């Protein structure tokens, strides 16, 4: 389709810090590509982000109970919506599953690799080691970071360089939130 | 418990 | 000091198409949506709506204030039309593959705008849409968008797939294969 398009796009914004103990709160408008005029808590009122948005600034500014609504917004609309889910989003726990497998160098290196595939979980934050005979590697050991599945899990692939040595046992190693003990899976060569 | 909408307001004409 | 955690209430109306979206979002994830064509509040898990609850009149409500506005909008930037950015697309599973084991292939669309796509799964080069889903467009911290198509599969040595997303910022059609390794 050629035909011109037009885009009106807004996003009220609820940041959290220590759970509730300090919210800032965002009201932010966007034409096309750009944001043109907002409303940050911490200001306490309209502010253009660009020329395009002086006229909303003005005016929304002079809109008494639209700017007051904006101002109780941190308790009425974000400490409001945070205790609604609080229990299956902020406190949402999904163990992860651990899977080990050794990878080929292409074309090869000195050295081949270990995977430690670490998947299905939530929240995002995790800690992933590998250990050689019981002992931390922190060389050779690579990630391409933490992956969003978009459907509320996350997944992150750790991989170890290695040297496999006839009676080496290697050790991939996950702490997360959802696990009360460290979860293990051993390769042995 | 219900999640609350924050309200649209229409710009400057 | 670091934020915890990230609440948006994300909307947009778009001419000429005519069509809004109205979401929810907690630190990247899809809470729910409002269904327009239907007037009803779509949850992105099930357990959620046992929960919560959302009035999806608020949320018609505030659709038509935003296309109100972006008629206000589009005559103040003297008819302006938006400049197409077109998506990057990632196609990954939501595991590592094992032959015969059901898995699920994930086609993740990012950094766009309009929010506007069609997006279809192929098998061998074929179209498939047997237990198919997807998110709405997701919000980033930029004007841009995100989005997620899930295919579940039986892995085979056989079958390749393909992602192939349309987008107006697209010359052609953009393809990301996927094949069982080794
Ligand atoms: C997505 O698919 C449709 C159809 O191929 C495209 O939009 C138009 O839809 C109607 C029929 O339902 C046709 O009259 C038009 O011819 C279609 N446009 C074109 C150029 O064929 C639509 O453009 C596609 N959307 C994206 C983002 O590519
Ligand atoms: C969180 O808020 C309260 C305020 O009384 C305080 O006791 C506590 O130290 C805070 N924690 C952090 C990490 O700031
Ligand atoms: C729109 O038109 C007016 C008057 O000619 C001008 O001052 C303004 O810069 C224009 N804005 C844009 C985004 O083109
Ligand atoms: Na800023
Ligand atoms: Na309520
Ligand atoms: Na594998």
């Amino acid at each position: 389709d050629t035909r011109p398009r037009f885009l009106e796009y807004s996003t009220s914004e609820c940041h959290f810090f220590n759970g509730t103990e300090r919210v800032r709160f965002l009201d932010r408008y966007f034409y096309n590509q750009e944001e043109y005029v907002r409303f940050d808590s911490d200001v306490g009122e309209f502010r253009a982000v660009t020329e395009l948005g002086r006229p909303d600034e003005e005016y929304w500014n002079s809109q008494k109970d639209f700017l007051e609504d904006r101002r109780a917004a941190v308790d009425t609309y974000c400490r409001h919506n945070y205790g609604v889910g609080e229990s299956f989003t902020v406190q949402r726990r999904v163990h992860p599953k651990v899977t080990v497998y050794p990878s080929k160098t292409q074309p090869l290196q000195h050295h081949n690799l270990l995977v430690c595939s670490v998947s299905g979980f939530y929240p995002g934050s995790i800690e992933v080691r590998w250990f050689r005979n019981g002992q931390e590697e922190k060389t050779g050991v690579v990630s391409t970071g933490l992956i969003h599945n978009g459907d509320w899990t996350f997944q992150t692939l750790v991989m170890l360089e290695t040297v496999p040595r006839s009676g080496e046992v290697y050790t991939c190693q996950v702490e997360h939130p959802s696990v009360t003990s460290p979860l293990t899976v051993e390769w042995r060569a | 418990r219900f999640y609350k909408t924050l309200r649209a307001e229409q710009a400057s004409q | 000091i670091k934020e915890e955690h990230v609440i948006i209430q994300a909307e947009f109306y778009l001419n000429p198409d005519q069509s809004g979206e109205f979401m929810f979002d907690f630190d990247g994830d899809e809470i729910f949506h409002v269904d327009m064509a239907k007037k009803e509040t779509v949850w992105r898990l099930e357990e959620f709506g046992r929960f919560a609850s959302f009035e999806a009149q608020g949320a018609l409500a505030n659709i038509a204030v935003d296309k109100a506005n972006l008629e206000i909008m589009t005559k103040r930037s003297n008819y302006t039309p938006i400049t197409n950015v077109p998506p990057e697309v990632t196609v990954l599973t939501n595991s590592p593959v094992e032959l015969r084991e059901p898995n699920v292939l994930i086609c993740f669309i990012d950094k766009f705008t309009p929010p506007v796509v069609n997006v279809t799964w192929l098998r061998n080069g074929k179209p498939v849409t047997t237990g198919v889903s997807e998110t709405v467009f997701l919000p980033r911290e930029d004007h841009l968008f995100r989005k997620f198509h899930y295919l579940p599969f039986l892995p085979s040595t056989e079958d390749v797939y393909d992602c192939r997303v349309e987008h107006w910022g697209l010359d052609e059609p953009l393809l990301k294969h996927w094949e069982f390794d080794t």
